[PDB]
């Protein structure tokens, strides 16, 4: 990806993405500091499509 | 009662031998819901070629049913001998929303004699007999299937052309091989083709009489007969029960060919059926004249929802069992038997829950001793006990008094006894039961107007009770008394200010009122202090006569909390065997009476220390500080998203498990979603899971082909191809 | 927004369904359940729009 | 009756002889405890118990009852309910059809009607048949009568 696209992505404050590892980034096999709505996806019954 | 005819010619019974092992055959018959098999037609209505959904009592699509086979008994040479039957007499089942049966399906084919298979005889349609009732138990010999009071007797009699139903009491017989006799084995009925069913005289009492030979009918309330024609075509029959009586359904009368069942008849019996069993029967056919019979099946009905395909001819031809499979879910959601191709979202997995753990405790038993002696207070004098840090068993207290009124607001009484709390509060008082008409937590009576009120912020309960003659350490008030007025006069001598009692507070008027009211209608006054602006306190009261046994009431309220919940029911923690820090994948839990489920991990600490519970900005528990010296945290559990790939052009499908990855995938699951996944297994019983960049899938096959438009794309670069055209 | 509504009582005694089931007699239990169900459906309708 | 009477208890004792669970009556059905209770209550506060078999799940059935004095003229109560079916609505008040006119043809305007208690108004036509027989009434997907 171009460096300019990456500058944009770095300045954006968006939560870390789903898909991989997805379900296992909700789960205890990951950092205790995650605060992603993506883990809340598996509580609320939400699904985020790719 | 019903003229059932003469009693049995003899008390003796033909001996019954159990030959069950001969009947151990495996011929399962699943329901072709696509053919409307087992479908009971809707009550009183009909439709055109339109399709609709419908809810009612139906069999599951995958139900193979229970199989029973009737056969000839023992006979040798040219004569009948002893009865050879299956152990069906022991098959007592609970009645469960009705059932339907399959009769004569294998007619016009061959099978075996079973009891003497060494014959391989052709098979024919044979009719079943049944018994239903509200109670069962053992015979004097410890045998199964004895029914009580009145039972519903259902049987064909002689040939299938006659059907009889009875509602009557069965009396055991003391003869040889008979229910009350001491040579009894097991009850059975029989038919004798040599004389029964004669071409010029069918024995309309054949079966009834052979029944009578084992039991004596007493008090026969109901009796019905039906005329039936002989036709080897498959018939359906079912039984349900409502407050309107017993309902009999059959396909024969209306839909002999489609198999839809119609309410053939109803019965006046209103007694609830609790048990259901099948009656054993044997044929007395001569050894060389033996005839095999077609298999018979039973299916159970349940309050299920279906998509129904009505023919313009008014018959149901196809149906969809919505809860069977995720695929069926989609058909129901689109009310169609042909869903457009695409990828669709379906219900997710429940993430497989496991055994509970707790951190409840600790405390000592509650010393309820203030209630065990002395005289209880007047309605404005209440005693209160605050309970914290302690354990209880309220039924011990219940044994001490007779309760004449128990009502709880906002909580079941059972739950309030079992719940654990930050506090438990009990208010107690003397109270004549003559005044019980004026007391409820919501009552408009003077007792609640001026003497006591309870907050509705907390769940409450109320108890009225009286003292047993062996509880004399508790004593009576000279009279029961209450304040029937509480107001203050305005200082200007023209107006008056009423004072209703505040919830959870003594009325202000108690400061002037004596400990008992000396006479009914007594009133009292006190001048108000100048800080109050002057005026006069006023109160009045009334009394009720003393009674032989002391009468009293109680008020109960409870208080919710988290780490303050030290009041609990007495608890036993034996054989958990472990609590916090043990997993599991999802586990049930309770911490100090706070229910939930989740998985725990030994993470690091955050403050404030010793507050136990830790919460999110959405008031979701985050974690728990614990007595192992370890902070633990809680992840709840993680659900699995599901999706289904579908292609109506090939009529095929495949599935997606979301981002879960193949490390949590197994061929079957307890996780769980819908009752089957077998339609996927039609190809995927032979293949491993396949990981993909979005996540693990089944049945997609890695061909590594490049196609610019699959019309089934899965996102990213994933794609999938329908199999090729016909 | 949808996540926050899961904790929103609809006049039900509690936002947890299992909690109200555990604490209530079944004739009244489902009055509370239906208050909750109706409000959950209402937020979904607004969400789709 | 010698006295009016009723059951004021019907519960099962737990097999451990401490815990107990009530058995409230089902709507439109006899309470299960009738199996042990006498046809009338002989005395106020009479009670009976039944040991229950492991087939019955154990414990003891427990029941009791109470009475009210008899009166010079019998006092009685009734409960009345009704059921609306579809093609089974054959229970009706006796007909007032005498001294009226021939029915039901008019054909004609969309005339009010009742057929077996099914109220409505509408116009009829002598069309053909659609299935199925002996269901009488025919309906649409919108719960509207078709014919």
């Amino acid at each position: 990806r171009s460096a300019i696209e990456d500058l944009l992505f770095d300045k954006v404050t968006i939560a870390d993405p789903g898909y991989m590892q997805g379900y296992d980034d909700c789960m205890q096999q990951g950092p205790a500091s995650a605060r992603d709505l993506i883990c809340a996806q598996y509580v609320a019954g939400y699904k985020v499509l790719p | 009662y019903v003229d059932v005819g003469p009693d049995s010619v003899k008390s003796a019974c033909i001996e019954v031998d159990i030959q069950q092992t001969f009947f151990d055959k495996t011929w399962p018959r699943p329901i072709d819901v696509s053919k409307a098999d087992g479908i009971i037609y809707p009550q009183g209505r009909t439709y055109s070629n339109i399709t609709i959904t419908y809810q009612g009592l139906f069999p599951y699509q995958g139900d193979h049913g229970d199989m029973y086979v009737y056969s000839a008994g023992h006979a040798t040479g040219t004569t009948p001998q002893k009865l050879f039957v299956a152990n069906y007499s022991q098959d007592v089942k609970q009645f469960a929303n009705g059932f339907v049966v399959r009769i004569g399906a294998a007619a016009n084919s061959t099978g075996t004699v079973i009891i003497s298979p060494s014959t391989s005889a052709t098979i024919r349609k044979i009719y079943p007999a049944f018994m239903l009732g509200s109670s069962v138990g053992n015979f004097s010999d410890g045998k199964m299937g004895r029914f009580f009071n009145h039972t519903l007797v259902l049987l064909p009699d002689g040939c299938g052309t006659l059907l009889r139903a009875f509602y009557c009491i069965l009396e055991p017989r003391s003869g040889n091989h008979c229910p009350a006799g001491n040579s009894y084995t097991s009850f059975a009925t029989y038919h004798t083709p040599a004389t029964d069913c004669s071409d010029g005289n069918y024995n309309r009492n054949a079966s009834l009489n052979s029944f009578k030979e084992y039991f004596n009918l007493r008090n026969c309330t109901f009796m019905y007969t039906y005329n039936i024609t002989e036709d080897e075509i498959l018939e359906w029959f079912g039984i349900t029960q409502t407050a309107q009586g017993v309902h009999l359904f059959s396909s024969r009368y209306v839909d002999l060919y489609g198999g839809n069942m119609f309410q053939f008849a109803t019965l006046p019996v209103y007694d609830t059926i609790k048990y259901y069993s099948i009656i054993p029967h044997s044929i007395r056919s001569i050894q060389s004249d033996r005839k095999a019979w077609a298999a018979f099946y039973v299916y159970k009905l349940q309050p299920l929802t279906f998509l129904l395909d009505f023919s313009v001819d008014g018959y149901i031809r196809r149906a969809i069992d919505c809860g069977f499979n995720d695929l069926s879910q989609l058909h129901c959601s689109y009310e169609s038997f042909d869903v457009e191709s695409g990828v669709y979202s379906v219900s997710s997995f429940e993430a497989k829950p496991s055994g509970s753990v707790v951190e409840q405790a600790e405390g000592v038993e509650c010393d309820f001793s203030p209630l065990l002696s002395g005289t209880p207070p007047q309605v404005y004098n209440f005693k209160r006990l605050v309970f914290t840090n302690c354990n209880y068993n309220l039924t011990k207290l219940l044994s001490l008094f007779s309760v004449n009124d128990f009502t709880c607001s906002q909580i079941s009484p059972a739950a309030i006894a079992s719940n654990c709390y930050s506090s438990l509060i009990l208010d107690y008082f003397s109270y004549p039961l003559s005044m019980k008409s004026d007391l409820s937590v919501s009552s408009a009576g003077p007792i609640s107007q001026f003497n006591y009120k309870q907050s509705f912020s907390n769940p409450t309960c109320l108890i009225l009770a009286t003292v047993p003659h062996n509880l004399t350490t508790i004593t009576k008030p000279l009279k029961y008394s209450y304040i029937n007025k509480c107001s203050r006069f305005l200082s200007d001598d023209r107006t008056e200010v009423p004072q209703l009692v505040n919830a959870n507070q003594y009325s202000p008027c108690v400061s002037i009122v004596p400990s008992t009211v000396w006479e009914d209608g007594d009133y009292y006054r006190k001048q108000l202090s100048p800080l109050e602006g002057g005026g006069w306190l006023v109160a009045s009261g009334s009394t009720v006569a003393m009674t032989e046994q002391l009468q009293m009431g109680f008020g109960i309220t409870v208080q919710y909390g988290t780490d303050t919940n030290s009041v609990c029911p007495k608890l036993e923690f034996a054989n958990d065997t472990k609590i916090a820090s043990q997993l599991g994948n999802c586990v049930e839990y309770s911490l100090y009476g706070v229910s939930g489920r989740g998985v725990f991990q030994n993470c690091t600490a955050v403050g404030v220390r010793q507050q136990r519970f830790v919460y999110d900005a959405y008031q979701n528990l985050v974690g728990y500080y614990s007595d192992d010296g370890n902070y633990y945290c809680l992840r709840a559990c993680v659900s699995v998203p599901v999706s289904v790939i579908y292609d109506k052009e090939t009529k095929t499908h495949a599935t997606l498990f979301g981002s879960v990855a193949c490390e949590h995938i197994s061929s079957t699951m307890s996780q769980y979603s819908r009752s089957t996944r077998s339609m996927l297994k039609r190809r995927d019983s032979t293949y491993g899971p396949l990981q993909t960049p979005v996540g693990c899938v089944l049945g997609l096959v890695n061909s590594s082909l490049f196609v610019e438009d699959c019309k089934l794309p899965l996102g990213q670069s994933l794609c999938a191809l329908p199999d090729t055209p016909s | 927004k949808l996540a926050s509504e899961l904790s929103n009582t609809f006049g039900a005694i509690s936002a947890s369904i299992g909690d109200i089931i555990q604490r209530l007699d079944p004739p009244e239990q489902d009055a509370q359940i239906d208050r909750l169900i109706n409000g959950r459906l209402t937020t979904l309708n607004a969400f789709v729009a």
